[PDB]
C-alpha cells in the first residue's frame, strides 16, 4: 500500500563543513585578488525552527581565524629577509645602560623622595597636556642610536648607516665594556630569521564577510539569551552571507567590533571558563593612542635588491601613550553585574568582590595590552588605568603603580612575534610622520575564574583569536539536502 | 540566492510546498557571480590565480557547486523520476513503525528519523528502476 | 566546432531554423580536444600543470565550457521545457509595443530589443512552471 | 564503485542486460569519496592544494569524472534518446556486411567491428534528431 | 669484517649571527670525500664533498 516514493524540493538541511567565499569593499590589493565584491544585501528571513548553535566549535569562526592568518602569511612571504642585518651593531652605551639592556656600576644612583605621592590625573579632549604629549607621569620613548656597515647591490662597496632601535628590539652583549659603543643584535635573530612585513600590512582596516556557496546557507541565532553555547535556539534566522567582520588583533580589549549593541553580552565556552564580554555601546568607550614626535624613514637597499626601511630618528621623543575616554566606570560596573546574573556563573553576588585583573607572570605577551595603530604595535602598561576604572584603593602597589589615571604609558616594539600559533618574527616598518589612532572599544577579552563565593577575578586574556568568535559565533553553516522519502499510496501504473 | 527551500521550514510535511526549480536557481545565482569574479581577478593578478591558497579554496567551492548539482541529478536519473515531484516509485516502505505525521511533523524532523533507512532505500529505488528499464529494453528489442 | 548557430544569422526570425543539439556539439568538440591536451602536457611537464599562469587560464576556459553548458540546462529545467523547442509556456508577453516582425527581423536584432524584458520574464517563466509543478504535486499526493 | 557493466561481459549481445543507471552510480561513488578527501587535506595542508603536482593530477581525475559524465549526456541529448535504452532512431544501418550474431558475439567483440562506422553514424543520428525537432518546431509555431 | 672507513675532518661554519663562526667536528665516510693530492709532507689533508 505505502511506497517510499521520492519527494524532491524538500525544505530540510544538515551540518556542512566546507570553505566559504569572502566578499569585501576594499579591493585595493587583497580584496581584488581573493574576494568577490560585497553585494550589499544584508537582509535575512526568520524561520519557525529550532537549532543548536556553538561559537567555539563552528566552521564559520574557524575559517575566520585561519583565513586572517593565512592572508597575512601570503602577504609577507615575498618581502626582504633581514638575516644580512644580524651583525654586531655599535650602540650608544649611555642609552643602553639607561634603559637597562647592559650593565654599569658607575652610576651609583641614590634617591630620596616622598612616599606619600600617589596622584589622580584625568585627561579629556579639551586639554593642553594631550596636545603637547606631556601628561603627568610620562617619560621618554627609550631608543638606542646604533651604527652598522651594510652592503647594497654594488657588492664591493658599503656604507655606514644610522639606525635608532627601540630598546625592546635589542639584545646587547654584556660584560667588561669600560669605554663606549656596546655590541647589540636584533632581539629575535639567531634562533630565526626576521622578515620585514613590507606590503602595508596593518596600515589600514581589513573588513570582509563570508558567503555560502550554492546549495548552502547560514543560519543565525537571533536570541538575546545567546551565550555562545546554546543547544536549542528558538529564533533562527536564515541568510546567504554573514555580517561584516573587522579582522582586528589586540589583547585585553577588542576594538572596532561589529557586534556593538546597546547591551552587554557574555559568551562562554561550553566546556570552559573563557569568555568574551561585549561592552554596552551606550557608554561611547574609546581609546585614543598617540605616537609623539615626527619620524623620518630611510630606505636601505640590501644585497638582493630588496629594501629595508630604517629609522634614523636622531632625536629623543616622549613615550607613546594611550588616553581612555567614554564612561568607563559605568561600563565596567555593568560588566560585573552581567557576570553576577549570568546563567553559567555560581560565584559571588557581591559586586565589590568581583575585580578586573591582569594575568600573572612576568611574560610581556600577557601582562601588557598589545594594540595596532596604523602599522606600529604598542605594548601598554595598564596599572594606572585599572586602578582608576575600579576606583581601587592602591595604597601598597609600589609608588609608580599607586596612581589613578585615565591614561597609560606605552612603548613601541618593531620586532613582533605574530599572533597565530607560529612563533614567527616579523619586522614592522616605521611610519613616517606622527601617529594618532582613535578606536572604539567594543569588547573585554577575559577568563572568569572563581573558587568560592568571595573573589571572582575577571582575568584579562591574550587569546586574540577568540575575538573572531564574537564577530561571528552565532552562525551555523548548513547544507540544503532537498530530497525526502515518506510512505504514501500513489504507486505508478 | 533566494533560499526558498528553508523559507517554508516549520510548515509541516503536508502542504510544505516542494519546489523543483530551486536547485537550478541556487546554482545559477552562484555561477554568474563567480564567473564575474573569475574575469575580474586578472585585471590586477592574472598569474597567481591558483598558485596561492585563495585560488584553491575558491576552486573547491566552485567545484562543489557543480558536483553537488550533478550528484542530485545523477541520483535522480538513477531512480529515473527526476522531474516527477513525488516520483511514485514502486519500492515499499521498510516498516509501519516509521510513519510520518503528515499534518504535525516538519520535513526537517522527519528526515532525521529515516537516515538509517535511506542507506537501504536508495539502492532499492535504483533496483526498481533498473528492472523497469530491463522490461522496456526487451519490448523495444522484440 | 561547427558554429551552425551563427551560420543562419541574417535569415530572419521566421524560418531561422533552430537547432537543439547545437550546444551539445560545441561542448563535445571542446571536451575531446582539451582532454587530449590534458594527457599530452605531462609527457614533458607533469609538475607545473596549474602552478603557472597558463594552467589557470586554461582552467578557467575548461570551467567556463562546463559552467556555460550547465547554466543553459539549469535555466531550461527551471522553466521545465528543456527539449520542447518553442516550449509553449504560459507567461503572457509584457506589452504590444514589442512585437517582432517575424518575416523581416533577425533573431540578433530582435533579442537586443527585449534585453530589458528578459530580466522580469525569466522569473515569470520559472513561477509559471512552479505552479504547474505544485498542481501535479497535489495530484500525485491525492 | 560496483562495475556491473563489466560484470556481464562474455554473456553475448542478446540478453547482455543493459543498465542505464550505471554511469550515475560510478559518478556518485566517485564524487562522494573525492569530496571527503577535499575537505580532509586542509586539516594538515590547506595552502598547497593545487600548487604541487598531486593537486593537479587529482584535479585532472576529478575533471575527467565530470567531463566524461557530461560527454555521455551531451551526446545522448544530441541524439535525443537519453533515457530510451535501444532509442529506436531512424538512421539505417550502413551495410549488410556488418550484422551481429546477437546470440554468439559479445558487445566487446562487436563494438570493435563497427569503430569505423561510428564516425559517420554519430553525425547521422544527430541529423535525424535535428529534422524531427525542426518538424515539431513548425508544428508548435503553427 | 674490518672497520667502517671514516675520516675525521674539521671545518669553519657560519650560522645566523653572520659575523661569528665556529669550528666543527665532522666524520665522513671515505666514500663521500674527494681529497686533494700531492706534496703533503705533514698532516691535515685538504678534502671536499664527493659530489660538490
Ligand atoms: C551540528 O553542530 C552542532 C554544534 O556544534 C552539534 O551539536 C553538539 O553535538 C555534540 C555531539 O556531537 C554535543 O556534545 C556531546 O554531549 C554529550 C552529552 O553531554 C551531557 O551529558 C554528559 C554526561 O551524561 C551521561 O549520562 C547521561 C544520563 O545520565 C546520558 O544521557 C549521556 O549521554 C552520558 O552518557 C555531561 O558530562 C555533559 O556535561 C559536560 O560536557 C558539556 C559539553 O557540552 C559541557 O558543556 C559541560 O559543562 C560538562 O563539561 C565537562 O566535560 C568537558 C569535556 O568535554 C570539560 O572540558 C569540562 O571542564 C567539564 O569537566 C552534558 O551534560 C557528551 O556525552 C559528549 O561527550 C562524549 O563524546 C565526545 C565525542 O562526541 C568525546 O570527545 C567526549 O570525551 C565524551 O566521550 C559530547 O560532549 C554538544 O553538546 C552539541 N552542542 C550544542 C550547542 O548542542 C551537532 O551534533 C552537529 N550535528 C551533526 C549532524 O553533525
Ligand atoms: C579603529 O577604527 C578607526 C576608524 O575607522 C581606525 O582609524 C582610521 O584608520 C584609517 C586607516 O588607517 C585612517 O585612514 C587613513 O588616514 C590617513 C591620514 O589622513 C589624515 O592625515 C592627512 C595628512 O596628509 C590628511 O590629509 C587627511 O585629510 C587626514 O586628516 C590617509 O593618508 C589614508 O589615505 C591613504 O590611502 C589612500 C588609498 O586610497 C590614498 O588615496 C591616500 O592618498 C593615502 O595614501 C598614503 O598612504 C599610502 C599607504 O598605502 C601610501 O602608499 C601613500 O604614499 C600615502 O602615504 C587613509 O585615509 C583614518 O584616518 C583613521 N581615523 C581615525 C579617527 O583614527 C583605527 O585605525 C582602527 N583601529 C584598530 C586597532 O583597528
Ligand atoms: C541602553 O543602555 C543603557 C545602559 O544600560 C540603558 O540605561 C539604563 O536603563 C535602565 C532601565 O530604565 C535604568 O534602570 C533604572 O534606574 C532607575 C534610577 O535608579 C538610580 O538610583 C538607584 C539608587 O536608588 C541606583 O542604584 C541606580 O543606578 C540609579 O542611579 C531606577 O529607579 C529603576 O528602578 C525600577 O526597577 C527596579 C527593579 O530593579 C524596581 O524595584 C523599581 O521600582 C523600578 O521599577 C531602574 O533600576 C538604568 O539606570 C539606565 N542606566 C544608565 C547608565 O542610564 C538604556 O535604557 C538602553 N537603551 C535602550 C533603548 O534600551
Ligand atoms: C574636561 O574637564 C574640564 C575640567 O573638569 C575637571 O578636570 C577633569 C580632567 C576631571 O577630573 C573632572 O572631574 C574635573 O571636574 C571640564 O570643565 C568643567 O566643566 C564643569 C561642567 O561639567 C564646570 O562646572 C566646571 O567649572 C568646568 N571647569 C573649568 C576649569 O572650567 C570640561 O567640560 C571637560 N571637557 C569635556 C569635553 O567634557
Ligand atoms: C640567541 O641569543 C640569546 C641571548 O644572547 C646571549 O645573552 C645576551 C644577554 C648577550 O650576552 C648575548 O651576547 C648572548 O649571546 C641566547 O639566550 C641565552 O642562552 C644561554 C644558553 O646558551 C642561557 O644561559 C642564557 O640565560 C640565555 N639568555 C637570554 C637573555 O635568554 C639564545 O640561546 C641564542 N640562541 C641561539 C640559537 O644561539
Ligand atoms: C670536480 O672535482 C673532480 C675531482 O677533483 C680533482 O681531482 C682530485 C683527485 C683532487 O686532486 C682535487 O683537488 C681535484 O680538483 C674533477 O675531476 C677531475 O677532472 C680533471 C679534468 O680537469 C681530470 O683530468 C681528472 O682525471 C678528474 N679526476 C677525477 C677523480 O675524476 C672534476 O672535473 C671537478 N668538476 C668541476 C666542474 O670542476
Ligand atoms: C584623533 O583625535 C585627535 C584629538 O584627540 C585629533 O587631533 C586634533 O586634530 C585637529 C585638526 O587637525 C587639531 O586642531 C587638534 O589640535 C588635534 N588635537 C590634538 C590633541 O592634537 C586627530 O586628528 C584624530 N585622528 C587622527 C587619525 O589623527
Ligand atoms: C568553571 O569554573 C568553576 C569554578 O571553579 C567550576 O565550578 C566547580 O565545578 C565542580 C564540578 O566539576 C564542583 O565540584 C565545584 O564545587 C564548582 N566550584 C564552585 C566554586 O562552584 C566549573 O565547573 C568550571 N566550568 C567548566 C566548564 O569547567
Ligand atoms: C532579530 O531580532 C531583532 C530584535 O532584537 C528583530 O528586530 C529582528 O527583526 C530579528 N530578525 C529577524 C530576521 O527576524
Ligand atoms: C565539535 O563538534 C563535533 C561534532 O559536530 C565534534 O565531533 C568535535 O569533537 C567537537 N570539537 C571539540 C571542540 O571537541
Ligand atoms: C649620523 O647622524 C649624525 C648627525 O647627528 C651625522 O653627523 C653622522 O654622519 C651620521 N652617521 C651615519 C653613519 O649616517
Ligand atoms: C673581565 O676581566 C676579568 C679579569 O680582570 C675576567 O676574570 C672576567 O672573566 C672578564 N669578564 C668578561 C665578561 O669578559
Ligand atoms: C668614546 O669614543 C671615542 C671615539 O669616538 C674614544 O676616543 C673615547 O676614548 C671613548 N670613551 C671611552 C671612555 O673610552
Ligand atoms: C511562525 O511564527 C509567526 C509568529 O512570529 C506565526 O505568525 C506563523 O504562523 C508561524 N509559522 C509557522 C509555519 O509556524
Ligand atoms: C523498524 O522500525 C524501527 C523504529 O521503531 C527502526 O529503528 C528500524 O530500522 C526499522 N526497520 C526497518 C527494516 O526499516
Ligand atoms: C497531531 O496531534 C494530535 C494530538 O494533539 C493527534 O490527534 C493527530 O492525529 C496528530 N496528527 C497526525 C497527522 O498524526
Ligand atoms: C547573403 O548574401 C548572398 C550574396 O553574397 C545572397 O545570395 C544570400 O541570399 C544572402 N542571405 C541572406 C539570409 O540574406
Ligand atoms: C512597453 O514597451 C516599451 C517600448 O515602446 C518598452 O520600453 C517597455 O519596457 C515595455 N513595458 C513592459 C512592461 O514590457
Ligand atoms: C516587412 O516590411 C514591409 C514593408 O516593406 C511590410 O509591409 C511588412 O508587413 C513587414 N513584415 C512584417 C512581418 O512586419
Ligand atoms: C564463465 O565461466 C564459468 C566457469 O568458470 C561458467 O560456469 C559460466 O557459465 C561462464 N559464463 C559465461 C557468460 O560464459
Ligand atoms: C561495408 O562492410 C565492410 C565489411 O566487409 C566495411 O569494412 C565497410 O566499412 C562497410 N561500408 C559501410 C558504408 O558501412
Ligand atoms: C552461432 O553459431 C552457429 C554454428 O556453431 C550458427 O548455426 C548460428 O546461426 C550462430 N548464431 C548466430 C546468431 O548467428
Ligand atoms: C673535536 O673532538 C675533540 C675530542 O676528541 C675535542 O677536544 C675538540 O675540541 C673537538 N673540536 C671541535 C672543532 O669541535
Ligand atoms: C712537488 O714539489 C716538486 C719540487 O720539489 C715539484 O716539481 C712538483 O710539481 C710538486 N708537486 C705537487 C703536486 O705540487
Ligand atoms: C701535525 O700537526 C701539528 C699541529 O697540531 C704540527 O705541529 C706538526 O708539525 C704536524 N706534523 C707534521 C709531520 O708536520
Amino acid at each position: 500500500t505505502l511506497y517510499v516514493t521520492v519527494f524532491y524540493g524538500v525544505p530540510a538541511w544538515r551540518n556542512a563543513t566546507i570553505p566559504l567565499f569572502c566578499a569585501t569593499k576594499n579591493r585595493d590589493t587583497w580584496g581584488t585578488t581573493q574576494c568577490l565584491p560585497d553585494n550589499g544585501d544584508y537582509s535575512e528571513m526568520a524561520l519557525n525552527v529550532t537549532e543548536s548553535f556553538d561559537a567555539w566549535n563552528n566552521t564559520v569562526t574557524e575559517q575566520a581565524i585561519e583565513d586572517v592568518w593565512q592572508l597575512f602569511e601570503t602577504s609577507i612571504k615575498p618581502c626582504v629577509k633581514l638575516s644580512p642585518l644580524c651583525i654586531t651593531m655599535r650602540c650608544n652605551k649611555s642609552e643602553t645602560d639607561r634603559w637597562g639592556l647592559t650593565k654599569s656600576i658607575t652610576t651609583t644612583a641614590s634617591t630620596t623622595s616622598t612616599t606619600a605621592s600617589a596622584k589622580v590625573d584625568m585627561v579629556n579632549e579639551t586639554s593642553s597636556c594631550i596636545a603637547q604629549d606631556n601628561c603627568t607621569g610620562l617619560e621618554q620613548e627609550q631608543m638606542i642610536s646604533c651604527k652598522f656597515n651594510m652592503t647594497g647591490l654594488k657588492r664591493d662597496k658599503s656604507k655606514e648607516y644610522n639606525e635608532t632601535w627601540y630598546s625592546a628590539d635589542l639584545v646587547c652583549e654584556q660584560g667588561n665594556n669600560t669605554g663606549n659603543e656596546s655590541r647589540c643584535y636584533m632581539n629575535h635573530c639567531n634562533t630565526s630569521v626576521i622578515q620585514e612585513s613590507c606590503d602595508k600590512h596593518y596600515w589600514d582596516a581589513i573588513r570582509f564577510r563570508y558567503c555560502a556557496p550554492p546549495g548552502y546557507a547560514l543560519l543565525r541565532c537571533n536570541d538575546t539569551n545567546y551565550s555562545g553555547f546554546m543547544p536549542k535556539c528558538s529564533k533562527v534566522v536564515v541568510s546567504s552571507c554573514t555580517r561584516m567582520m573587522e579582522t582586528q588583533t589586540s589583547t585585553w580589549f577588542g576594538f572596532n567590533g561589529t557586534r556593538a549593541e546597546n547591551r552587554t553580552y557574555i559568551y562562554w565556552h561550553g566546556r570552559d571558563n573563557r569568555t568574551i564580554i561585549s561592552l554596552n555601546k551606550y557608554y561611547n568607550l574609546t581609546m585614543k593612542c598617540r605616537r609623539p614626535g615626527n619620524k623620518t624613514v630611510l630606505p636601505v637597499t640590501i644585497m638582493s635588491g630588496l629594501v629595508f626601511h630604517s629609522q634614523p630618528i636622531n632625536d629623543r621623543p616622549k613615550q607613546a601613550w594611550c588616553w581612555f575616554g567614554g564612561k568607563w566606570k559605568d561600563a565596567i560596573k555593568e560588566v560585573k553585574q552581567t557576570i553576577v546574573k549570568h546563567p553559567r556563573y555560581t560565584g559571588t553576588n557581591n559586586t565589590d568582590k568581583i575585580n578586573l585583573t591582569a594575568p600573572g607572570g612576568g611574560d610581556p605577551e600577557v601582562t601588557f595590552m598589545w594594540t595596532n595603530c596604523r602599522g606600529e604595535f604598542l605594548y601598554c602598561k595598564m596599572n594606572w588605568f585599572l586602578n582608576w576604572v575600579e576606583d581601587r584603593n592602591t595604597a601598597n602597589q609600589k609608588p609608580k603603580e599607586q596612581h589613578k589615571r585615565n591614561y597609560v604609558p606605552c612603548h613601541i616594539r618593531q620586532i613582533i612575534n605574530t599572533w597565530h600559533k607560529v612563533g614567527k618574527n616579523v619586522y614592522l616598518p616605521p611610519r613616517e610622520g606622527d601617529l594618532t589612532c582613535n578606536s572604539t572599544v567594543t569588547s573585554l577579552i577575559a577568563n572568569i575564574d572563581w573558587i568560592d563565593g568571595n573573589q571572582t577575578n575577571i582575568t584579562m586574556s591574550a587569546e586574540v583569536a577568540e575575538l573572531y568568535r564574537l564577530e561571528l559565533g552565532d552562525y551555523k553553516l548548513v547544507e540544503i539536502t532537498p530530497i525526502g522519502l515518506a510512505p504514501t499510496s500513489c504507486k505508478r501504473y | 540566492g533566494f533560499l526558498g527551500f528553508l523559507a517554508t521550514a516549520g510548515s509541516a510535511m503536508g502542504a510544505a510546498s516542494l519546489t523543483l526549480t530551486a536547485q537550478s536557481r541556487t546554482l545559477l545565482a552562484g555561477i554568474v557571480q563567480q564567473q564575474q569574479q573569475l574575469l575580474d581577478v586578472p585585471k590586477r593578478q592574472q598569474e597567481l590565480l591558483r598558485l596561492t591558497v585563495w585560488g584553491t579554496k575558491n576552486l573547491q567551492t566552485r567545484v562543489t557547486a557543480i558536483e553537488k548539482y550533478l550528484k542530485d541529478q545523477a541520483q535522480l536519473n538513477a531512480w529515473g523520476c527526476a522531474f516527477r515531484q513525488v516520483c511514485c516509485t514502486t519500492v515499499p516502505w521498510p516498516n509501519a513503525s516509521l510513519i510520518p505525521k503528515w499534518n504535525n511533523e516538519t520535513w526537517q524532523e522527519w528526515e532525521r528519523k529515516v537516515d538509517f533507512l535511506e542507506e537501504n532505500i536508495t539502492a532499492l529505488l535504483e533496483e526498481a528502476q533498473i528492472q523497469q528499464e530491463k522490461n522496456m529494453y526487451e519490448l523495444q528489442k522484440l
